[PDB]
């Protein structure tokens, strides 16, 4: 076993137990349910443990996948690293409020000039573009990028274009923002997700096969996000050397 | 009736969103169940049993310790109440690396491809052949009523060659008892059409029930081979180096002209800047 | 009220040739609470530029030349691109149905002529299809539901060369 | 009435290859990582049932403390009534019957439940 | 015992309605953990984010963010993992990073959250405690006051269970005494009737025979 030995040597100096502590990732829900993952060669992702306790014994409880969540958020950090050093122009947006502070917390954190936030609800229209408001609330306000104003007023940016449109929007919340992505649709825009199981997500373009439901995988998938945005691979290059 | 029963589920699962293909298997659902994995209109298959009501014991189907490939009916009626599993091909592309239970041995294409979102490409398949009403299609008429229905390769039936296509039905220049016709990407019928010339240039003259059948010869493994020899002759090119240097030689004399077109503006901007100095400097 | 024009399809009135087609003009009747009965027309404009992209624009407002002009613009922002072969006939036969209404378009041969019903004739002069045999069945009595259907039908076929590069196939002799 | 399909690359591609113009700018990524829309239905609802239930079932019925213990939901070392019904399973895959499993396991996992109702007379006379 | 709890899940993974291959590692890091097999009604530990007037912000792990009021939050249920309530100079200072002891009352609310309160509901305290005295009955006295006499014992207020004692585990004086608090103890309930039976714990527990 030459690969599952050196899997291990691969997989003996990190800190797997935080990892499968976001990742284990219990149920999304359980009410009426979507047209949801489907058994398929493609990320199947669908074990429904009912695990209730007698009301019918099988009312609330959906799917997990550890895998396919790893791996779709390590490909999902991977897309939003070549979008960006592309020179585009990525929105965050999550309109559900409990998980709002910590977008605030990633708003004033963040340092490349190109990630935007979002935190309020989602306007009617906003990706319509129709009467010009070059470009709607989520895009280029302070509100947006509320580190821009504070960086500038220290006036100093980590320092050695024009018409703000978005390029890749990533959502965190498709309950409270499933306008968002088909907005996103209607304006080809390409999208990031996470599958509640309630909203119809067949506008998804990129799907990431969480729900909502953890502060632990916020803070896992936004760590990892403010690490690879925060920081340019040469420094790293000279940091761990 | 398992013809038409096969393109019918197909049909099915295709209008109706599902990916998967589960059938009551016979001889003709396994052989043509390897005939269309083989053209690569689906991915894979595998035999699969409904396992909740197996008994205490009885045989089990396990896929790693059998060979990977059933080829009869006995072997899969030995079992209770199987069903074949297709595992339908959803995109433009078969996903060697996901090799979707079964498939093409070796997960490598050479470059990657396009990933397409599109649904299920074996497109409103018809049965034109029917169980009341055979038709045998003179290979010149099956050419007419080709053009009549939309792109895609009919699944034919021949005596002396087993389960064909219309292609080799053409070549051959037989009669064949077509059984339906797939919906498909014009570039896949004319993939199947064009290496089923290149089969009939090596079994040429052969007599014709020694024709390697279309069960027994897996197309999509072949043409990566072809793709996977081509990528390595052409990398280990020699006249590939010569044709690289001399297109950064055209490349390096477009720079180099746009770099003194460059040199020329600004030089003319310096100049005309000084001109508007020493004008100002004149008059003054 | 004021119609839309962007920036950057003023390449393409510069660009392309273009040409452009009513397809019927229709009055709908509303009685209305408070004073009466408001009546809109509603126009349906198409425009290509004879190398295949095609386009469609639905409109309505309260007078024809307003609504004309409204769908005239709204088919100029809208624009879909259909592949042909060569500019005269399309890849496959093609099959459609929107509403409930069963078109059946085939290919024929260049210099076939369009055998082709009223409306189609200047809808296939307009996207480019100079060789095409068509029949429209079902209920033909809208002129909105073919357009549509045909703009859909097009969009249905599929291409030969997304193939060559990753098939390892090369896609060639095309004598009958 | 129109039917939902394919999503986004079919529908730009055809546009595309003409020449329309120049693609949403995020083309790369849209090629060179790959998806999969939600092609939504259903081949079978997974209900894949746990094996566990009969003998948390048992376990809570015969000591409902055991639905009493705090537990870290979000970090993955398992409670008391798992390490009783895992011990149970452990020993009927060894080769013993059920009840006789339960009994090993009354007597090699009781330490942590006379600890617990130590910890729970202690909550008790808290709250009183 | 890790080999054999992998094996007894692959094992009970045969026999189900699908081939269900690649799902076996789900079920894995399933049995490590990631939800307990029983949930409606089991105490968790869970993490305070913040703390308001009214609504306090308490992680679940499992729909996100819970909210309790604050009336009910007590020092008592800050779990500490070392045996002791806290050191803390009041009752309700709830610093945001301590391990709090709550009831998921529901998964699932209409309304986008679960319930999740430990409603310090002291009824169900006590409902929990006798029940598992009850079961502690194989493996010190609860105190009740005494309201009013009929046929075949006195009517015990016991912690905010009404109840009544037999008159072959009474004591004489409780007669004579009515009115007053003392301490009893418990003998059973029955939960499918609501009747309570107890007896003073200076009466001595002779052998009632679990009729069952």
């Amino acid at each position: 076993n030459t690969p599952a030995e050196l899997e291990e040597a691969e997989l003996a100096g990190l800190d797997m137990e935080s990892l499968m502590r976001a990742i284990v990732h219990p149920l999304p829900l359980g009410r009426v349910r979507n047209g949801a993952l489907l058994a398929q060669a493609l990320g199947t992702g669908a074990p429904v443990v009912q695990l209730e306790n007698g009301p019918g014994g099988r009312d609330a409880a959906l799917f997990f996948d550890p895998a396919a969540t790893l791996s779709s958020t390590m490909r999902a950090l991977h897309v939003i690293r070549q979008v960006l050093e592309k020179d585009g122009h990525v929105v965050v947006v999550n309109s559900n409020p409990r998980m709002r502070p910590l977008l605030r917390e990633a708003a004033h954190l963040c340092l490349n000039s190109n990630v935007w936030f979002w935190a309020d609800d989602w306007l009617p229209g906003c990706l319509a573009e129709t009467d010009a408001r070059g470009g709607h609330c989520p895009l280029l306000s302070d509100k947006a990028q509320p580190n821009r104003q504070i960086m500038a007023e220290k006036g100093l940016v980590f320092r050695n274009g024009r018409f703000r449109q978005p390029a890749l929007v990533v959502v965190l919340d498709l309950s409270y923002g499933g306008e968002a992505v088909r907005e996103a649709a209607a304006r080809n825009v390409p999208t990031v997700a996470l599958l509640n199981g309630h909203s119809d997500a067949s506008a998804v373009t990129f799907p990431v096969y969480a729900s909502e439901s953890h502060l632990g995988y916020h803070h896992f998938f936004l760590e990892w996000l403010l690490r690879v945005v925060n920081i340019d691979p040469k420094v790293l290059h000279t940091l761990r050397n | 009736n398992n013809s038409c029963t096969f393109f019918g589920s197909i049909k099915r699962d295709v209008v109706n969103g599902v990916p998967f293909c589960l059938l009551r298997p016979s001889r003709l659902a396994l052989d043509m169940a390897k005939v269309v994995r083989n053209l690569g209109i689906v991915d894979g298959f595998e035999v699969v049993q409904r396992r909740s009501r197996l008994g205490a014991h009885d045989f089990v189907w396990l896929p790693e310790q059998q060979p990977q490939e059933p080829e009869h009916l006995y072997d899969t009626s030995l079992f209770r109440q199987r069903l074949i599993r297709l595992h339908l091909r959803t995109d433009l592309f078969s996903r060697l690396p996901g090799a979707p239970g079964s498939g093409a041995g070796g997960p490598q294409p050479a470059s990657a491809q396009l990933a397409p979102a599109v649904g299920l490409l074996p497109l409103s398949v018809k049965n034109i052949s029917k169980a009341s009403q055979p038709v045998l299609m003179y290979p010149r008429q099956l050419e007419e009523a080709a053009a009549r229905l939309p792109a895609g390769v009919f699944m034919c039936y021949h005596p002396q060659l087993g389960l064909i296509t219309d292609a080799m039905a053409q070549q051959y220049d037989v009669p064949a008892l077509v059984a339906a016709h797939v919906g498909l990407p014009l570039s896949q019928a004319a993939a199947i059409r064009g290496a089923l010339r290149v089969k009939a240039a090596e079994e040429a003259g052969k007599e014709l029930r020694h024709v390697t059948q279309l069960k027994d010869w897996n197309m999509m493994e072949l043409l990566r081979q072809r793709m996977v020899e081509r990528r390595a002759a052409l990398e280990a090119g020699g006249e590939v180096a010569a044709r690289l240097q001399e297109l950064r030689e055209a490349g390096l004399r477009l720079r180099d002209e746009a770099s003194d077109r460059v040199t020329s503006a600004l030089n003319v901007a310096q100049d005309l800047e000084d001109g508007a100095l020493a004008w100002q400097l004149v008059h003054s | 009220p004021l119609p839309p024009l962007p920036r950057e399809l003023r390449e393409a009135l510069y660009g392309h040739r273009w040409d452009r087609v009513i397809v019927d003009v229709r009055r709908t009747h509303t009685p209305v609470r408070g004073r009466g009965k408001r009546e809109e027309y509603t126009a349906m404009v198409a425009t290509g530029n004879m190398r295949g992209v095609f386009g469609l624009g639905i409109g309505v407002a309260e007078s024809a030349q307003l609504a004309t002009a409204r769908a005239h613009l709204d088919s100029l922002s809208r624009l879909a691109a259909v592949p042909l072969y060569r500019g005269h006939t399309l890849y496959t036969h093609v099959d459609h149905t929107f509403h409930r209404l069963s078109i059946r378009m085939m290919p024929r041969p260049a210099g076939w002529g369009l055998r082709c019903p009223d409306l189609l004739y200047e809808l296939c002069g307009l996207v480019g299809l100079r060789d095409v045999s068509i029949r429209v069945r079902g209920q033909r009595g809208s002129r909105f539901f073919v357009a549509q259907c045909f703009q859909e039908a097009l969009q249905k076929q599929t291409t030969p060369h997304d193939g060559v590069e990753a098939t390892g196939m090369y896609i060639r002799e095309v004598f009958r | 009435r129109p039917t939902r399909r394919a999503n986004l690359v079919a529908k730009l591609m055809r546009d595309l290859e003409s020449g329309h113009f120049a693609a949403p700018k995020a083309l790369d990524v849209l090629t060179q990582y790959r998806t999969e829309q939600l092609s939504y239905s259903l081949t079978g609802i997974p209900r894949v049932t746990l094996p566990e239930k009969p003998l948390i079932r048992a376990f809570l019925q015969k000591y409902p403390e055991a639905r009493a213990e705090p537990v870290a939901l979000d970090s993955f070392t398992p409670p008391l009534a798992r390490q009783f019904a895992q011990r149970q399973l452990q020993l009927m895959q060894a080769g013993a019957a059920r009840e006789q499993a339960f009994t090993q396991a009354e007597q090699e996992l009781a330490g942590r439940l006379q600890a617990l109702r130590s910890r729970l007379l202690g909550s008790a006379a808290t709250a009183l | 015992s890790d080999l054999d709890d992998v094996l007894c899940r692959h094992t009970l993974r045969l026999p189900k309605p699908a081939s269900t291959g690649q799902e076996a590692a789900l079920r894995l890091l399933s049995r490590f953990n990631g939800a307990l097999p029983s949930l409606r009604g089991q105490t968790i530990l869970a993490k305070v984010l913040s703390v308001d007037s009214e609504r306090v912000t308490v992680d679940t792990g499992y729909n996100g963010v819970a909210e309790v009021p604050r009336a009910d939050v007590s020092i008592a249920h800050v779990h500490t993992a070392d045996g002791a309530a806290p050191v803390r100079p009041t009752t309700s200072d709830v610093r945001p990073g301590d391990l709090l002891r709550l009831r998921v009352d529901a998964p699932y609310t209409p309304y986008g959250d679960m319930q999740l309160t430990a409603v310090r509901e002291e009824s169900e305290f006590k409902r929990r405690l006798a029940w598992g005295e009850l079961r502690r009955a194989m493996e010190q006295p609860v105190s009740g006051r005494v309201l009013n006499d009929c046929v075949g014992g006195f009517a015990v207020g016991v912690a905010g269970f009404v109840a009544f004692l037999p008159s072959a585990m009474a004591a004489r004086d409780t007669t004579q005494r009515v009115g007053s608090l003392q301490s009893f103890r418990i003998v059973a309930m029955d939960e499918a009737r609501r009747r309570i039976t107890l007896r003073d714990a200076g009466v001595a527990a002779a052998g009632f025979r679990r009729v069952g």
